[PDB]
């Protein structure tokens, strides 16, 4: 899904793919394009999709 | 052997390339000092010398190369002009070519002591041959002791052509 | 004719003269023999130029006659039509085709002198050969344009090309069409002087015209010097600029006129090549270059009718928004503009780029991140842009 991981986060929830996102991203061994798009969703989300936050 | 290494680094062989630059100028400054020839003659035709044997090795070659061979020889302009254009003149086309077939053959062994193929040096020769062209056609044909020296320049044009990606195939 | 060198009249008569050269065999040759030996005589005319194109031409010809053995047997060629050949080249004949071609009874003048021009290719090219391996050798490793110029022969002949068979697809296909020009292309595509070789990009961006030469242009690299060496080259010299920070100028630009004539001019292939220069292209954007405005005219090219705009907007935003720091007002998004697209070719470029994305989408949310989002600053650049037209230099 790293390409679209909205599947996942339909399927899942955010926070579930946010930890996984967190793993991918630390994990080693792993390709940079993966453990860089995983940093990405995990700190920006998705651009103009899924927005990453703390809402009252 | 063991040389290469040591000398390398040093010292050589900066200053040997650099002092290539300035041979285009000392074979002018050579009217003048014909006489101080004879010093030089010596000594000069010995630092061709020098590094024409530093060239037939592969490691000798490649620190001349790293030197910066054809960046100097592109500085004396030794090739990049016509001989002919300009003592009795006959005596100066000798000397002129003289120097010629010396400096052709240091870049020729140098082009084929490395790998000359796929690798860096043959691309080096070839800009060389084509940036210098058309010395090379003229150079092909003529006569006198001239000629023994222009037929020794014409040869070493052909291995350096060759040798390289066939300049003439590299020209398809 | 002689007694016209500038007088564009000289053109009206290339029509009769080319074609008389042509049908040499009508004369007799007793004459045709006599005419070789006046004009070898004749090469005392330096200041004639066109007397020395039109006798160099007569040369190319009358090679082609000797073939009836008679006449050849006759001759030596090395006295004959070598040596005379030669020194109308140092006479500048190729000078004055060049003149001739770029300044263009059309349909005489274009039949005749594509014949006139093909007739070199085939039976000339012991003298390409002579010319382009002189060229090689001759400069050294100070150089003024008139000394680059002056041995130039063989690229002014490249040009030649470029002018006469510009538009003209008709002509142009014939260099295609079979698998001697075919040949004369695959030798040109050999010669790897970095002269030669922007030239030889020129000349084929003349015979890309058509939808259909475009079309074998794309094949001519793709397979039987590919695309890829081309990004190469262009990807090479990018890093070379900025681990820095006329000849590349002279190559670049040669190299940016080809891809843009053809990209513009195909179809799906647009995506192929897109997919592969576009990455090279935004990184040589980056770069300062004079050039800018030119990978932004080729970038447009490539630009997709479709939803696969976004790798081109993502580049755009991101190569404007990257250096500029922008507040919280709407000045420094302006200035993020201004900034990078600093002169009038610049603009001009990404004009047309933009003209080009705009047309029918875009990303949501652009420019995500970094800075408020959305399309909107774009426009309010533009309030730079056409506020200042009113005021231009040159209209």
């Amino acid at each position: 899904l790293l390409v679209e991981i909205e599947r996942f986060f339909k399927l899942h929830q955010e926070d579930q793919a946010c930890a996984t996102c967190l793993i991918l991203a630390c994990s080693t061994c792993d390709r940079e394009v993966s453990a860089w798009a995983t940093r990405a969703f995990f700190r920006y989300g998705g651009e103009a999709q899924m927005r990453f936050t703390t809402l009252p | 052997q063991q040389w290469l290494l040591y000398l390398s680094n040093s010292g050589y062989l900066k200053v040997l390339v650099d002092s290539l630059v300035e041979d285009d100028r000392t074979l002018q400054s050579l009217l003048t000092p014909q006489p101080p020839l004879l010093k030089a003659l010596y000594t000069y035709e010995s630092k061709m010398a020098f590094l024409t044997r530093v060239a037939k090795i592969q490691q000798g070659a490649l620190e001349l190369l790293r030197s910066g061979v054809i960046v100097r020889l592109a500085q004396c302009q030794v090739y990049d002009m016509r001989p002919e254009t300009d003592m009795f003149i006959p005596t100066p086309v000798d000397r002129y070519r003289q120097i010629l077939l010396p400096a052709l053959q240091l870049c020729q062994v140098i082009l084929t002591s490395s790998m000359a193929q796929h690798l860096q040096a043959a691309g080096q020769v070839l800009q060389f041959l084509i940036s210098h062209s058309d010395t090379i056609q003229a150079i092909l044909r003529c006569q006198d002791v001239s000629a023994g020296s222009l037929q020794e320049l014409a040869l070493l044009t052909g291995i350096i052509s060759k040798a390289a990606l066939p300049g003439i195939l590299s020209e398809l | 004719l002689e007694r016209v060198s500038l007088d564009a009249v000289n053109l009206a008569l290339l029509m009769a003269l080319l074609y008389c050269f042509d049908i040499s065999f009508i004369e007799q040759k007793q004459y045709i023999a006599t005419i070789h030996s006046r004009l070898q005589d004749s090469q005392l005319w330096k200041l004639p130029g066109l007397q020395a194109t039109v006798r160099l031409a007569w040369a190319l010809a009358l090679r082609g006659i000797s073939q009836l053995p008679d006449v050849t047997a006759l001759a030596e060629f090395t006295e004959a039509d070598e040596a005379m050949a030669e020194l109308a080249i140092a006479d500048n004949v190729f000078l004055f085709l060049m003149e001739s071609v770029v300044v263009s009874q059309e349909e005489f003048y274009i039949r005749r002198v594509h014949n006139l021009i093909t007739d070199f290719l085939a039976l000339m090219p012991m003298k390409v050969k002579q010319l382009r391996n002189r060229a090689d050798e001759d400069a050294r490793m100070m150089g003024n344009e008139p000394p680059i110029s002056l041995r130039r022969d063989l690229e002014h002949l490249m040009l030649l090309i470029g002018e006469l068979y510009k538009k003209n697809p008709e002509l142009a296909l014939e260099y295609w069409c079979p698998t001697v020009l075919s040949k004369f292309v695959r030798q040109m595509g050999d010669l790897l002087p970095p002269t030669i070789y922007i030239p030889y990009l020129k000349m084929l961006q003349g015979l890309a015209n058509g939808p259909q030469c475009a079309h074998y242009c794309f094949s001519l690299l793709k397979v039987n010097v590919s695309w890829e060496h081309f990004f190469h080259s262009l990807m090479l010299y990018h890093e070379h600029l900025r681990k820095d920070l006329q000849k590349e100028q002279d190559g670049l630009i040669a190299f940016l006129q080809l891809t843009s004539t053809i990209i513009t001019w195909s179809e799906n292939a647009r995506l192929a090549l897109c997919e592969t220069p576009v990455v090279v292209i935004l990184g040589l954007l980056q770069c300062s270059i004079p050039l800018k405005a030119e990978l932004l005219k080729t970038l447009a090219a490539f630009g997709k009718s479709p939803e696969i705009a976004a790798s081109l907007w993502q580049s755009l935003e991101y190569t404007i928004l990257q250096t500029v720091r922008i507040p919280s007002g709407i000045e420094v998004e302006l200035n993020e503009i201004e900034s990078r697209c600093e002169e009038y070719p610049l603009t001009r470029a990404f004009c047309q780029l933009i003209s080009t994305l705009v047309e029918s989408s875009f990303p949501s949310n652009l420019g995500a991140g970094l800075r408020p989002p959305g399309f909107d600053p774009y426009l309010q650049f533009l309030r730079d842009s056409v506020f200042r037209f009113r005021t231009r230099a040159r209209a």
